[PDB]
């Protein structure tokens, strides 16, 4: 089967440039076009253009011509996209999809997406606090506990409970842009009040742009 | 160039109902159209290419219909796994273009929210500020309301809410509202209330600590 | 050359309201316009360049609209962080020119002031003079009043007041009035009163000590 | 990291001249124009003109041509502005902003501002007295303490509480021009009456024009 491992999410400065990788797998790389679409926070999808690694030929979306520039390395079956002269408008999630071959178009296979933020800012790991299950027994039944991932930047942060183990009944809300300019988000879990004092859980917050890796502990009242 | 229209923008159906979306072009895009599905927090996924051919790995209830400048995507029986945003794309001409996208949410029976309140954590306080979170878990519809009230003084521009997509387990929503203040201003006051009005609650439920 | 007009000069909205400012040129400045925001005590900060492009790091409620010779800045939802002076600039021609600037304030609920009085400090007295300060903390509106009265003799031209901008924490104002006199003339009298009338006080509150 | 450290605030005599520095950082200095805007006390903004350090070319605002004269040192990436034949009208706060390159522009980045006063008077550090929280418990609740920065000159003075630490609930009023000709201003803080006798605070008043640097203590009532 086919794959498309895109480089990781990143942060860059206005006026600077950024290069996104796209490692294609499970197919003859030069036969199919590699496509790039952009997706700014809550705004749909934009077709950036494409490139045929075999011939090196490219069809840019005029709106992106000059802004995005594609390249590709046959040696390693890796396609690239260089977004240069970055500005606020370029902060978005970019994807590379396996287009069609001018032979057989069995659809579009997509990469996971690479997050990109343009900012004269500095990355900053988060501070995770515990939201322990307190007197939430009043006319209730089950218990709610979770972690607060406070003030971090840029936008790509992931949370896991009990290391992927007991991750059922988990709610990880999307981040909210606070006054400080940092992001914050909360992650909670619904669980059997009974098992609240024996079995314990921990959230695993990861914020790559700063190489953070917190595995925190939550303890009730 | 070509304008790919999708409407409605929001679409609801119940699990089992037969749902169907449509997309309008601006010229015979000659059936050179695809349908994408982007579940939340996930990159898109190709479902149907060239108007009706199903990408493999895709269930059969999905069918490709349409031609000329009018196309649509139908789902014979709706299972929880199809909630999300559906997009259409025309590769009949450069530049390829996407439709606005129709969000597809599952319609269900009402369900009042369970309101949980969390007082400022120890660490966060051992720091500068202190923020209170209030949870509105597994409820429906999301079209619900929350108001902050420290000492019976309804807050204003000091909180922040966030909602999740329908948690497939029961197609319910979840919301969290955070009231944020310094350690100092957090000490001045005594109570922290979180009033929750929702069509499922025959009356505003209020969760709060006297901490 | 080009005259960049901004009006009104003062603009108020409540937190959440959608506020919007405008700027008028004197010729097709061809959308070559920017919007600046100068919070008090701080150098300006670029918010939007070339009519609608948002400088990054700037929230989304901020939108750039306008063209020809007419431009405006709208704020979808107003949060305390947007109080300040907004300026427009045209770089369509030399010399670049700024608008007069629209101040942006927040409307909220009334709030009477907490009146504090501070007697002359030890050091200041171990020196030549002695000055009494009176604090009117976190109140609204600022359109409030203070009068000095040593021994029931309303002062005149011997004090000095100063106000702060809205302390974002609650969009309230703060005022301090200083009554200044020598160590000698400070000893002649016995009491020092600070009367504070404000629409939040159902009656003039008076804070004062004896010395 | 685009920054712009402007020289410190200063005082000068009428007829004399003054040179304001602008140390640019985090970018190719010669590619972008450096701009200067003037701001007299409570009066908006005025565009002074600009200079492209790379070519040394300059576009003066005729109103300022002859009055302001720009220069720039590529060696250290420092831009300068010489305001000469100073007169009352020149008393204002001057800023240098990073304009654009004729290759790309994502807005103006500003320096902090350099205060300038034209005057025959001598600079003079302030005398800071403490405004300790006394019997302000009468039908109250919280406590108010602050520092009085008395008689100083020229106009640029800054105050900080507990060295930037516990600076929340702080009110630093704008200076008032007293009879003597000196400035004075007050800085106060709202705090938990309880914690009034244990935790202590100090104001950090800085008045650069005279190299003053007071870190004073507030004696509880």
């Amino acid at each position: 089967q086919v794959q498309l491992q895109q480089s990781g999410a990143e942060l860059m400065k206005p006026g600077a440039s950024v290069k996104i990788s796209c490692k294609a797998t499970g197919y003859t790389f030069s036969s199919f076009w590699i496509e790039w679409v952009k997706q700014r926070p809550g705004h749909g999808l934009e077709w950036i253009g494409e490139i045929l690694p075999g011939s090196g030929g490219t069809h840019y979306n005029e709106k992106f011509k000059g802004k995005a520039t594609f390249t590709a390395d046959k040696s390693s079956n890796t396609a690239y996209m260089q977004l240069s002269s970055l500005t606020s408008e370029d902060s978005a999630v970019y994807y590379c999809a396996r287009g069609h071959s001018y032979y057989f178009y069995d659809g579009d296979y997509w990469g996971q997406g690479t997050s990109v933020t343009v900012s004269s800012a500095s990355t900053k790991g988060p501070s995770v606090f515990p939201l322990a299950p307190s007197s939430k027994s009043t006319s209730g039944g089950t218990a709610a506990l979770g972690c607060l991932v406070k003030d971090y930047f840029p936008e790509p942060v992931t949370v896991s409970w009990n290391s992927g183990a007991l991750t059922s009944g988990v709610h990880t809300f999307p981040a909210v842009l606070q006054s400080s300019g940092l992001y914050s988000l909360s992650s909670v879990v619904t669980v059997p009040s009974s098992s609240l004092g024996t079995q314990t859980y921990i959230c695993n917050v990861n914020h790559k742009p700063s190489n953070t890796k917190v595995d925190k502990k939550v303890e009730p009242k | 160039d070509i304008k790919m229209t999708q409407s409605p923008s929001s679409m609801y159906a119940s699990l089992g109902e037969r749902v169907t979306i449509t997309c309008k072009a601006s010229q015979d895009i000659n059936s050179y159209l695809n349908w994408f599905q982007q579940k939340p927090g996930k990159s898109p996924k190709t479902l149907i290419y060239r108007t009706n051919r199903l990408v493999d790995g895709v269930p059969s209830r999905f069918s490709g219909s349409g031609s000329g400048q009018d196309y649509s995507l139908t789902i014979s029986s709706l299972e929880y796994e199809d909630m999300g945003i559906y997009y259409c794309l025309q590769y009949d001409e450069f530049p390829y273009t996407f439709g606005s996208g129709t969000k597809l949410e599952i319609k269900r029976t009402v369900a009042a929210p369970s309101v949980f309140i969390f007082p400022p954590s120890d660490e966060q306080l051992k720091s500068g500020t202190a923020s209170v979170v209030c949870l509105l878990n597994n409820f429906y519809p999301r079209e619900a309301k929350v108001q902050w009230k420290v000492d019976n003084a309804l807050q204003s521009g000091n909180s922040q809410e966030s909602v999740t997509e329908q948690d497939s387990k029961d197609s319910t929503y979840s919301l969290s509202s955070t009231l944020t203040l310094s350690k100092a201003d957090y000490e001045k006051h005594k109570v922290y209330a979180c009033e929750v009005t929702h069509q499922g609650l025959s009356s505003p439920v209020t969760k709060s600590f006297n901490r």
